[PDB]
């Protein structure tokens, strides 16, 4: 029958692979992209997932649902749900205890779970995978933080419950990305493999001991609050000042001018992580003035040489915790969209003397091909 | 050298790929503190329902999902995956 597959349910973009014919497939969705926004949007007719969904938020901010990994498997008065409340422009309630997301959806007010919210985007990848096959997908492996508890388990299960799939395992992001490399297939002695995962809201350090395919987390680190959306902030601020030097506007009152900035800014940044110079472009930014403007890979780095540096210290934390030297482990591996800033990987691999980064699987993507291998091993499909 | 492993690689290479004959012995490889498997005898093996009923038993005792983190970890997959090749070639019969 039709296979398995992986899925990276991640904070800010989903991405599903599919292991058939002795390789991986990530797999592209309808706009030809191979991660897709973790963002649901309601409006007065439809229901919009992943692209459609974001591209909208700007429009619709107040029922456009984003973040919910970060409320998934909590309770309502989890001070770590009341902190995170404050950053949504989507409302947070309490139902008996447990928290939902409450939006305007066709002109009636309607509440959901987490694993609701997060049921729906795993569908939407889900169909990704089922236009690829051109079959029904029911078995997934889907991928969780290390971190994660029971609770935050169990209810990513119940996501993938709701979204119609059978879950053949939930498995830790970090361990799936060593799938991913084959790293788990190695022999002879115990191994080190460190992974430095920067994604667009969450930045994870993970060692893990390989030994006859058996992995252990050694330690943990990092900041659950720090990631590409940071990167794009510091651009943000950047050019509210320039369009105020330029126009004497001032913009950043304007909740939509500072989205569509921020999709600007973000779009910028991927191009600086190829080229040394990206150009922005939006037309009636703010008050019928188009902004068009300039940036440098050096005036990128630099807007955000803190946050960058400082990526340093949970990698020592971690191999503090490990009770492991830099000299120790044997491999490293980049995981996560922001890993693909050149500026991250010299930073990083200046840390450990030159030593070659694992990179060559798309940082993004290395969770789900992970996953995909893993989802594969489980059906009976591989070796 | 590892006892437990070499019973495993023992009985898998002992019963050359029939499911029937493995399903029937699996009791006497599992890991000593399992306790969900009653033995199953030839009796409950000769239709092919039969056996894929107790295949699916099978698989989900030694399923490599729950034996994450457990000491028998490596048994657990070694028994799966012999599990799943002798059902993929009984399947082939026909
Ligand atoms: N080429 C690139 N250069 C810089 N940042 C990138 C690039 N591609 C993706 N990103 C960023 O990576 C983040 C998403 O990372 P990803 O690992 O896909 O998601 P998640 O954090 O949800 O796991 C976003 O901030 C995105 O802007
Ligand atoms: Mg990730
Ligand atoms: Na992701
Ligand atoms: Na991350």
């Amino acid at each position: 029958k039709g296979p398995a597959v992986g899925i990276d349910l991640g904070t800010t973009y989903s991405c599903v692979g599919v292991f058939q014919h002795g390789k991986v497939e990530i797999i592209a969705n309808d706009q030809g992209n191979r991660t897709t926004p973790s963002y649901v949007a309601f409006t007065d007719t439809e229901r919009l997932i992943g692209d459609a969904a974001k591209n909208q938020v700007a429009m619709n901010p107040t029922n456009t649902v984003f973040d919910a990994k970060r409320l998934i498997g909590r309770r309502f008065d989890d001070a770590v749900v009341q902190s995170d409340m404050k950053h949504w422009p989507f409302m947070v309630v309490n139902d008996a205890g447990r928290p939902k997301v409450q939006v305007e959806y066709k002109g009636e007010t309607k509440s959901f779970y987490p694993e609701e919210v997060s049921s729906m985007v795993l569908t939407k990848m889900k169909e990704i995978a089922e236009a690829y096959l051109g079959k029904t997908v029911t078995n997934a492996v889907v991928t969780v933080p290390a971190y994660f508890n029971d609770s935050q388990r169990q209810a990513t299960k119940d996501a993938g419950t709701i979204a119609g799939l059978n879950v053949l395992c939930i498995i830790n992001e970090p361990t799936a990305a060593a799938i991913a490399y084959g790293l788990d297939k190695k022999v002879g002695a115990e191994r080190n493999v460190l992974i430095f995962d920067l994604g667009g809201g969450t930045f994870d350090v993970s060692i893990l001991t390989i030994e006859d395919g058996i992995f252990e987390v050694k330690s943990t680190a990092g900041d659950t609050h720090l990631g590409g959306e940071d990167f794009d902030n510091r651009m943000v601020n950047h050019f509210i000042a320039e369009f105020k030097r330029k126009h004497k506007k001032d913009i950043s009152e304007n909740k939509r001018a500072v989205r569509r900035l921020r999709t600007a800014c973000e779009r910028a940044k991927r191009t600086l992580s190829s080229s040394t110079q990206a150009s922005i472009e939006i037309d009636s930014l703010y008050e019928g003035i188009d902004f068009y403007t300039s940036i440098t890979r050096a005036r990128f780095e630099e807007l955000n040489a803190d946050l960058f540096r400082g990526t340093l210290d949970p990698v020592e934390k971690a191999l503090r915790d490990a009770k492991l030297d830099k000299s120790q482990i044997h491999d490293i591996v980049l995981v996560g969209g922001s890993t693909r800033i050149p500026k991250i990987q010299k930073l990083l691999q200046d840390f450990f003397n030159g030593k070659e980064l694992n990179k060559s699987i798309n940082p993004d993507e290395a969770v789900a091909y992970g996953a995909a291998v893993q989802a594969a091993i489980l059906s009976g499909d591989k070796s | 050298m590892d006892p437990e492993k070499l019973k495993i690689l023992e009985w898998i290479e002992g019963k050359e790929r029939n499911i029937r004959a493995l399903l029937s012995t699996m009791h006497t490889v599992l890991w000593a503190g399992e306790t969900k498997w009653k033995p199953v005898g030839m009796a409950d093996l000769v239709t092919p329902e039969q056996v894929k009923k107790v295949y699916r038993k099978a698989v989900l005792v030694v399923h490599p999902c729950k034996a994450t983190g457990q000491p028998y970890e490596q048994y657990a997959k070694m028994i799966f995956m012999e599990l799943n090749d002798a059902w993929s070639e009984f399947e082939n019969q026909g």
